[PDB]
């Protein structure tokens, strides 16, 4: 419904103990699968296969990590473990700030995320498309750690 | 170089391994993607299923590499193995011998 | 400098030993001028044939000889005549249709030998002869019939072997005759219809043992023998009946998974003496009438039992079942109930589905860590209003299609989840206050929901 700012900051640890930042700027959407809030923490990529109640014990993760899940072709899986609303919903079991799915691959998730309106999670699902979900993934790819920053106007 | 994988993609790595390769999830900071192996890395160990060959993580104290779930193979410096166990000390019956950090 | 083969990577193990890897490379044979003083040697998926134009003994050195994923059909006798410190062969993805006959004989430091996604089936006797330090052994994802208990019977010094995913369908007696320090057996996606009394009598240190995914009939009562085993894992089978004193032998028994298993009758004194058993989970026994015996087991911390005929329990039932935490008996036949104050650190009791007419004062006494409680489609006519007095932690409740008239407002105050659909007699409306914190409701009639604002939420 809103539109959603996201910020994700580069950091370097300067030998002082101090820090030196460099900022970039995207946009994408809050769906209403999650809350309409503003949000913030350390960024942690997830494989689309990692998010399944399937496997009995998973890796553990530090509280408050920004999640971001790239989707695949739709017909490439055609019954996941859980669907892109299930998959949310482990991701913030799993310790999740936030959550951010590059769309760019399959629409249709929009169509299903917007579905559980009325039983919304905890915290922000939001989506990304285009030219901005390839500048975050150029960050993914060849970063070690980025904080993203996600604003509610 | 997404080797042994049927599909692979830049942004995941590989994916939906090729023939009888084990899918691995590797992480390297915030990113993760996946791997395509016959042999788990050292920490790991191969979980064989008809459908499904995954790398769990070895979470016995002290082990570096396991055969099982409660069975290592390799333990840490500085610790002797003893029937898939790691000590510090040598239990009673037979003594260290420090060739190998053994019993 | 130095003999490092072309198109591959050298690496230090040690000073002056040295690891090699020339995996992914796709030669047709291995290199011909190889250096020794390698300790680690990686041939994976490199479309080798044969083995070899020239094979390389001399290098006394090798500790860890990788073969994997190559076009290896057979592999001559005098082969690895050289390696004497070589500690783990590993020889996976290859498509082997035996062991090699004489090949692997007096590899006196061989501790681990990978054998594991090839297209054996036939083991020949003594193959592995002269292997005293073989640990461990992978034969999973291959094409045997039968336990080579003529082979294996050598190898005295194993602690681990895999023979799953393989067409093993019978286990005969003594089976693992010699096998004295195995501690780990796992047969598990096998066709194993049937075994032996006395199938498992060779191994004494085995901890572990893996019979998932076959096709069993009975309990197996090998199972007595096995004084150590710790796991024991036989789920998705086609096992009738636990008998009485079934884990009689196995005391230290820690983890036990039988589901998907049609399980109608077990034993009352089946579950004896298994004082470090922290989970037990029983779908779907209808055939068991009265509540079984729990001598010296009380360290249970999950306890479920549903789909049976239990009528009534034992008043001291809580005497043996202190540390417990979760308790489902849904879907049974109970009446009156006990104390349960003597089962303290409770945190979750699921009764559902039960024949229970009435809620007494001390049932439900001193519970100071239960938080949920479903007493759904119950008879429950009357409930004492001191019932749910010194409940301080209960978020959770569920007295769906209870028959209730009236209602106990007593303690219970500020929890979290309330569910009465079906108790028609319960007509009087509920205040906001004396129920704060309200965020899931459940109510018979609508205008009752009203009162807490719905015209948080609240289903008629």
């Amino acid at each position: 419904k809103e539109t959603a700012f996201v910020e994700v900051v580069l950091f370097e640890s300067s030998p002082s103990g101090d820090y030196t930042t460099h900022t970039t700027g995207l946009t994408g959407r809050f769906s209403r699968a999650g809350a309409m809030l503003s949000a913030e923490g350390e960024i942690v990529q997830m494989h689309p296969l990692g998010l399944c109640n399937n496997n009995d014990e998973e890796d553990l993760y530090e509280y408050g990590w920004v999640g971001v899940v790239k989707l695949e072709q739709p017909e490439l899986d055609p019954k996941p473990c859980l669907t892109v609303l299930g998959k949310a919903k482990r991701a913030v079991q799993r310790g999740a700030t936030a959550v951010i799915f590059d769309v760019s691959e399959n629409p249709e998730a929009i169509d299903q995320l917007n579905q559980g309106s009325e039983d919304p999670l905890k915290r922000p699902v939001v989506y990304v498309k285009g030219a901005d979900a390839i500048k975050l993934m150029n960050i993914v790819n060849k970063q070690k750690v980025a904080r993203a920053r996600i604003q509610h106007l | 170089i997404c080797k042994g994988c049927l599909s692979c993609s830049k942004d995941n790595g590989c994916s939906r391994c090729q023939q009888k390769l084990f899918f691995f999830l590797r992480r390297e900071g915030m990113r993760q993607y996946g791997e395509c192996l016959h042999s788990c890395p050292s920490g790991y160990y191969g979980h064989r299923a008809p459908d499904m060959n995954r790398c769990a993580r070895c979470r016995i104290e002290n082990c570096d590499s396991c055969f099982s779930k409660d069975f290592c193979t390799k333990c840490k410096v500085g610790f002797y193995l003893h029937r898939g166990r790691c000590f510090d000390e040598c239990p009673d019956g037979f003594a260290p011998l420090d060739e190998t950090m053994e019993c | 400098l130095r003999g490092c083969p072309t198109h591959c990577h050298c690496e230090p193990d040690g000073r002056m030993l040295l690891r090699v890897d020339c995996s992914d490379l796709g030669l047709s044979e291995l290199p011909s001028n190889l250096s020794v003083f390698t300790s680690y040697l990686d041939l994976s998926m490199n479309n080798i044939s044969q083995l070899l134009p020239n094979p390389l003994p001399s290098l006394r050195f090798l500790e860890e000889l990788r073969l994997a994923g190559n076009a290896l059909t057979y592999i001559p006798k005098g082969a690895f005549t050289g390696l004497y410190s070589l500690k783990v062969l590993m020889l996976q993805n290859n498509q082997l249709r035996h062991v090699p006959t004489e090949a692997l004989q007096n590899l006196r430091s061989l501790q681990s030998l990978r054998l594991d996604a090839n297209h054996i089936s036939y083991v020949p006797p003594s193959c592995f002869s002269g292997l005293h330090s073989l640990r461990h052994l992978w034969l999973d994802d291959n094409a045997l019939t039968e336990i080579p208990v003529q082979a294996f019977r050598s190898l005295s010094a194993l602690q681990a072997m895999t023979l799953a995913l393989n067409k093993i369908h019978h286990i005969p007696d003594y089976a693992f005759g010699n096998l004295s320090s195995l501690v780990v057996l796992h047969l598990h996606n096998n066709r194993i219809h049937s075994l032996g009394k006395k199938c498992f009598d060779g191994l004494h240190s085995l901890e572990t043992l893996d019979l998932n995914y076959n096709n069993l009939d009975e309990f197996p009562t090998a199972i007595r023998t096995l004084s150590n085993l710790k796991e024991l894992g036989f789920h998705s089978n086609n096992i009738r009946s636990i008998p009485e004193k079934a884990f009689v032998g196995n005391p230290s028994l820690i983890t036990i998974h039988f589901y998907d298993n049609p399980i109608q009758f077990v034993g009352r004194s089946a579950f004896q003496h298994l004082p470090e058993l922290r989970t037990l989970t029983l779908n779907g026994a209808s055939q068991i009438t009265e509540f079984p015996d729990l001598t010296g087991t009380a360290n249970l911390e999950s306890l479920t039992l549903t789909g049976a005929q239990i009528s009534s329990l034992p008043q001291t039932v809580c005497n043996q079942l202190p540390n417990l935490q979760v308790l489902d008996l849904s879907y049974n036949l109970l009446e009156d109930l006990p104390s349960f104050s003597v089962c303290q650190k409770l945190q979750k009791i699921d009764l559902r589905h039960n024949e229970i007419y009435e809620i007494k004062v001390d049932t439900f006494q001193q519970l100071l860590s239960l938080r949920s409680l479903n007493l759904a489609w119950n008879k429950i006519a009357i409930i004492h209003p001191n019932a749910f007095s010194t409940l301080p932690s209960l978020i959770k409740l569920d007295l769906s299609s209870n028959l209730l008239s009236s209602f106990p407002i007593t303690g219970l105050h500020g929890l979290t989840h309330l569910k009465l659909t079906g108790n028609h007699a319960l007509q009087s409306l509920i205040s906001s206050e004396n129920f704060p914190e309200l965020k899931v409701i459940e109510m018979p009639y609508a205008y009752q929901c009203c009162a807490f604002g719905v015209c948080v939420q609240c289903s008629p």
